[PDB]
């Protein structure tokens, strides 16, 4: 009220714990007690690209600019 | 049966034919320094930068699209793969305007993080850089045509995706300017996923503009709404 | 090389030399820079909450 | 031979690349399609 | 053995380079051409082939690659698309003056290897790309075209066979890139004019998508006198490694500059002197030497006196042979403003697909300059070599390495009169 | 100071005309120079002591 | 350089303009030398039909063609403003390029740009205070053996020198064309000696065939 700040009744607001696996992450979850939710680990499929499959003679993948 | 046999660094793994060097790269942890290849969009060899050496190989190669023949070994740390890299680096940073205080994409460049870890540093060039006018692609994206670096990564996400095929290079060699020919507005859908598209900070976002910096927010999961895919 | 007011240039006969750029945010330790910009009325980035928290600058 | 046996050249018009190529229009192998006439058909 | 090439008629390959009997079928076929030629064509490619190999035949065009294993990586066999024979009747390399002589002079005998070419490996139809400046030649062989159509002997069913084969002339628009290999092809395909990558070769996808192959002027205007003519005994001319015939293009600051033809190997004196002219007021009072034309290096008076004119001679010798542009230049002109000439062709035709380029031809563009002014300390001139060593095979095309080797014969030669030339401007400066 | 300008920030004639000053320059204000990791420790001989830092 | 818009007059399509019928026939030849399938082939030759057409090329017959030939309009763009044939800035009839790189500067080109410029009086790149002449100068054209050259309308001029500069635009200026052949004798790419070339009127197939 004198500042337009953000001033927070937070003390567990600006937590980042950092681990290497899952199971390790739901074993100190249950060791320290509270709960939570889980995100899965979406890595990016690979995909087959090819620049002789950008060009092709009876295919219609065209680039006409390049 | 379609198992091929590349090395990293010494390293055996298998790789199916037609994909690149810097698919078995991301099979064994590594990554190539890169601007014009995109992995999920076209592939061409334009921005140079993800060039490679192999083992006995004299010809240094662009690695985002090499066809991978049966055994190779490629060298991420050698000596004129350095060279190779810094020389080019030395080159993209010359006609590049001093704005990264001005720039929307101070926080989240490219250039600054390959030039860190990848750079020299003691530039040369001692005068020259041209500038190239802006003109507005529409209000809702804010432009400026300068520090293009001319990768060419919305013009074939515009020609593959898009379709409203407006947006190509004129002129040539130095003297070459992306995006409208004849001055016309580009107001099509998903007009707004250009400015996540465009590496460096030539296409942002008009709103958005000058209202934050990234490495001051914190982020947090959210879903799509007034949609129906999430 | 004395330290005190905290003051502000402006240009010679022109207007704020700030952009709002927050570097001085970014590597002001005790966080006593406090930004929030905006674009002015005519385009070009310049502020709107500059504060210089003097309790908390250490100099 | 001390006389430029071209000069044939000499009398050339405007449109006259194009008006050979219309004038060899025809005994022509088909140049095949294959499928589309273009790729954005 | 002969004597690393001395010339003489009744045995040359082909005819015509100034003003001869007339230009007409009529006087192609007292030269030479259409003769006997179905028994040529209707015989088998691996014969033609081991014509090429036997023969020893170099691959032009500027590069030096080979032409018979090429030629065989052409063998893929014919599936649902054709196969093109591209004729690149460009001039690249200012200095030129290569194949707007045979196209001007003898058409039918380009019509004679673009049909042994296509009968050859198996090609279907040839797409000749004639640069756009070349009106007056270009509706020369359109006028040769219409002569051997109204006589019919190709086409449909030519020489009497059953094989089609057509010819289509494309005109160019204006660019140096169009004289490449690759942006030559999507040139033909109606795009913007830029090249490709080269992982993708001709072998699998050319024109459009087609398994075509790019032939020179000089390789298609010899390749049926190959079969035809004396073979190994083509291998007989000049040296045995790379045995050929040439044209030798002598511009510069000779008396009446113009173009010859020779054998492959000559010495640089008697092709200077004893066939074209000579160096006016002497010898010894030019100031350089440049063979190839841009894509080469500068050789000094010592070495141009003496060494062979062949590839691996002049490689050896820090040099390429680029499409037979020997020049030569007096001390009364300024070299750094030659070379700087040549730098702003090199800024005025150049593409922007690679960064290294585009970047580095701005850079010499602005330091080449600065060096005709003869700016700064040689920190600079080491700095040009840094450069020049840091674009060398790092583009798409040849014309970042074409840009580097002037640059690069500079250094390697002409060092102190950029030194003093640096310093006159420093105490002009001050 | 040292030469490299990925450890110490550059001075104000480089930083006002060259690029590559001005990247490092922002680059190393934001985020700093990235260190290897290690868990090093070295002592020096203060007047008070052996003042460590580990 | 001017490669944006910039909405002139005789511009801001559709300024009015048509084609003729017959060039619509040239336009089906040139379709007819393509394959069908990669119909955007043609864009060059049309294009240069555009041009010989209408002088300096503008902007609504480049629409027309990209009605016609099926392609976005970008892509007639990008290949128009790629080349120097295809020039946009409105031009004349008598466009002269004065071809200076290698040779051609080593020859006395500015002897040559300085009798263009002060027989014409305009600078470099521009063009004279009324219509049809264009000067610019240009990079290499393949006259090498030759003095820097001078290229009028799809025909050349070699071997030059500034007397015939003065008395070649005399009859230029007066609307009289020499031959566009070489200068200084030499009808073609010759020695100017007693024919250091062959000399027998030659056989052919007399001497050396094989498998006849
Ligand atoms: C930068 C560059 C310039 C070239 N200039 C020419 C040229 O002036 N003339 C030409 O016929 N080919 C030119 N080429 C094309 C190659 O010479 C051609 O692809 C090759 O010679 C064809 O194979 P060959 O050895 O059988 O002739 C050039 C290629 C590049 C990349
Ligand atoms: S995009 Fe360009 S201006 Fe923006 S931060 Fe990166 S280098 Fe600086
Ligand atoms: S505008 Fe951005 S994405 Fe497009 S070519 Fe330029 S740098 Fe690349
Ligand atoms: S935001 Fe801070 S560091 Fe940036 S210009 Fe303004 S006062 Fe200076
Ligand atoms: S504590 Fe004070 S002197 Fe230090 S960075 Fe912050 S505002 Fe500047
Ligand atoms: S080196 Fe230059 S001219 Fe050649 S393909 Fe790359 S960008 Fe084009
Ligand atoms: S990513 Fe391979 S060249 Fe740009
Ligand atoms: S340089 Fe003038 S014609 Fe080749």
């Amino acid at each position: 009220p004198l500042m337009g700040w953000a001033s927070t009744a937070d003390p567990l607001s600006n937590l980042v714990l950092t681990f290497s696996t899952k199971e390790d992450a739901i074993a100190f979850a249950e060791k320290n007690g509270w709960s939570y939710d889980v995100e899965e680990r979406k890595v990016p499929k690979p995909k087959s690209k090819s620049y002789g499959a950008n060009f092709s003679w009876n295919k219609r993948t065209r680039v006409s600019t390049k | 049966s379609n198992l091929i046999e590349v090395f990293v660094d010494g390293q055996s793994v298998m790789v199916e034919p037609g994909t690149t060097v810097l698919q078995a790269c991301e099979k064994v942890g590594m990554q190539i320094p890169r601007f014009c290849y995109h992995e999920r969009l076209s592939v061409a060899g334009n921005c140079r930068m993800c060039l490679v050496e192999i083992e006995k190989a004299p010809k240094v190669v662009a690695a985002c699209a090499m066809p991978v023949m049966k055994g190779w070994n490629i060298l991420t740390n050698s000596e004129k793969t350095k060279k190779a890299r810094e020389g080019v680096m030395e080159f993209l940073l010359a006609n590049h305007p001093l704005d990264c205080p001005i720039c929307d994409q101070g926080g989240e460049c490219d250039l600054q993080d390959q030039s860190m870890m990848f750079g020299s540093d003691r530039s040369r060039f001692l005068e020259g850089k041209r500038a190239v006018e802006d003109k507005n692609i529409g209000p809702l994206v804010k432009t400026i045509m300068t520090r293009c670096i001319q990768c060419t990564r919305c013009i074939r996400f515009a020609s593959e995706i898009a379709g409203v095929d407006d947006l190509g290079t004129t002129g040539r060699g130095n003297d070459m300017q992306v995006g409208t020919y004849i001055e016309k507005m580009f107001m099509s859908e998903l007009s707004g996923n250009i400015i996540d598209i465009c590496p460096v900070g030539a296409l942002t976002s008009k709103p958005y503009a000058f209202t934050a910096r990234p490495w001051e927010t914190r982020k947090t999961e959210s879903i799509d709404v007034m949609d129906a895919v999430g | 090389r004395f330290r005190g007011e905290h003051a502000l240039r402006r240009y010679p006969s022109g207007e704020e030399r700030c952009i709002a750029c927050k570097l001085c945010e970014a590597v002001c330790p005790a966080q006593a820079i406090t930004i929030e910009a905006e674009p002015r009325a005519d385009g070009s980035r310049r502020t709107t909450r500059y504060d210089i928290d003097m309790t908390k600058c250490i100099y | 031979n001390t006389t430029y046996k071209n000069l044939q050249h000499h009398d050339y018009s405007t449109y006259t690349f194009l008006d050979l190529n219309l004038d060899l229009s025809k005994f022509r192998m088909p140049q095949p399609s294959s499928g589309r006439e273009s790729p954005r058909h | 053995k002969t004597s690393f090439g001395s010339l003489k008629d009744e045995d040359r390959i082909f005819t015509n380079l100034y003003g001869r009997h007339d230009w007409r079928l009529k006087g192609a076929q007292s030269r030479g051409d259409w003769y006997k030629t179905k028994e040529i064509l209707l015989k088998g490619p691996d014969w033609i082939l081991g014509e090429v190999k036997t023969s020893g035949l170099r691959g032009r065009g500027g590069a030096g690659f080979p032409t018979g294993l090429k030629w065989s990586f052409m063998n893929k066999p014919s599936d649902g698309r054709p196969k093109y024979l591209v004729v690149n009747a460009d001039e690249g390399e200012p200095g030129t003056c290569k194949d707007r002589e045979i196209i001007r002079h003898d058409p039918h005998k380009l019509v004679e290897g673009c049909l042994v070419g296509g009968r050859a490996m198996g090609a279907r139809a040839a797409y000749i790309y004639i640069r756009g400046e070349f009106y007056n030649e270009a509706s020369n062989l359109q006028v040769a075209i219409r002569e051997a159509y109204e006589a019919g002997l190709i086409g449909k069913n030519a020489c009497g066979s059953g094989y089609d084969f057509d010819v289509f002339v494309v005109r160019g628009a204006g660019a140096y890139i169009c004289g490449e290999e690759t942006a030559l092809i999507e040139s033909i395909e109606g795009k913007q004019g830029k090249p490709r990558l080269k992982p993708p070769f001709p072998a699998d996808v050319g024109v459009f998508g087609c398994p075509t192959t790019v032939a020179n002027v000089e390789t298609v205007a010899v390749s049926p006198t190959i079969c035809r003519r004396g073979g190994a005994w083509f291998a007989s001319f000049g040296r045995e490694r790379n045995s050929g015939t040439k044209l030798f293009n002598i511009s510069g600051h000779v008396n009446n500059p113009c173009t010859v033809e020779e054998e492959m190997s000559v010495p640089l004196k008697e092709l200077i002197e004893k066939h074209a002219g000579g160096v006016t007021g002497g010898w010894d009072n030019l100031l350089a030497v440049i063979p190839g034309g841009s894509s080469t290096p500068l050789i000094p008076k010592s070495v141009c006196e003496t060494v062979l004119m062949d590839f691996d001679a002049l490689i050896q010798a820090q040099t390429g042979l680029g499409t037979a542009a020997v020049i030569v230049m007096d001390r009364s002109t300024d070299i750094v403003k030659a070379i700087a000439r040549l730098i702003e062709f090199y800024k005025h035709e150049s593409c922007g697909q690679c960064t290294p380029c585009r970047e580095g031809v701005d850079w010499m563009n602005k330091v080449m300059a600065r060096f005709v002014r003869g700016d700064a300390r040689p920190a600079e001139i080491d700095s040009l070599w840094e450069i020049s060593k840091q674009i060398e095979g790092h583009t798409i095309c040849a014309l970042g390495d074409g840009a580097a080797w002037p640059v690069q014969g500079l250094i390697r030669h002409f060092r102190p009169e950029l030194e003093e030339r640096m310093q006159r401007f420093a105490q002009q400066h001050q | 100071k040292v030469d490299d300008a990925k450890v110490s920030p550059p001075k104000r004639a480089e930083m006002k005309t060259s690029m590559e000053s001005l990247i490092h320059h922002f680059k190393l204000y934001t985020e700093g120079y990235q260190v290897p990791p290690g868990a090093t420790y070295t002592a020096i001989e203060a007047p008070k002591g052996e003042f460590g830092v580990y | 350089a001017l490669f944006v818009h910039r909405d002139t007059p005789k511009n801001n399509p559709e300024t009015p303009f048509d084609f003729t019928p017959e060039n619509y026939k040239r336009i089906e030849a040139i379709v007819k030398n393509y394959p069908e399938g990669h119909k955007a082939a043609a864009v060059l030759p049309v294009l240069d039909l555009a041009q010989r057409q209408n002088g300096w090329l503008p902007i609504s017959a480049m629409n027309k063609v990209a009605e016609i030939l099926q392609v976005p309009p970008m892509r007639v763009y990008e290949v128009a403003t790629f080349y120097t044939m295809y020039n946009r800035k409105p031009v004349g009839k008598y466009h002269i390029q004065v071809c200076t790189t290698t040779p051609c500067m080593l020859r006395n080109s500015d002897s040559i740009l300085e009798a263009i410029q002060k027989k014409l009086g305009i600078k470099v790149g521009e063009t004279t205070p009324d219509k049809l002449f264009t000067l610019i100068e240009v990079e290499c054209l393949g006259a090498c053996v030759n003095a820097p050259m001078v290229q009028i309308n799809d025909n050349y001029y070699e071997d030059l020198t500034p007397k015939d500069i003065e008395e070649i635009i005399d009859e230029l200026k007066a609307g009289k064309i020499p031959k566009p052949g070489p200068r200084s004798g030499r009808f073609s790419c010759e020695p100017a000696g007693g024919l250091t070339s062959l000399t027998e009127p030659p056989k052919g197939p007399g001497f050396g065939v094989q498998a006849g």
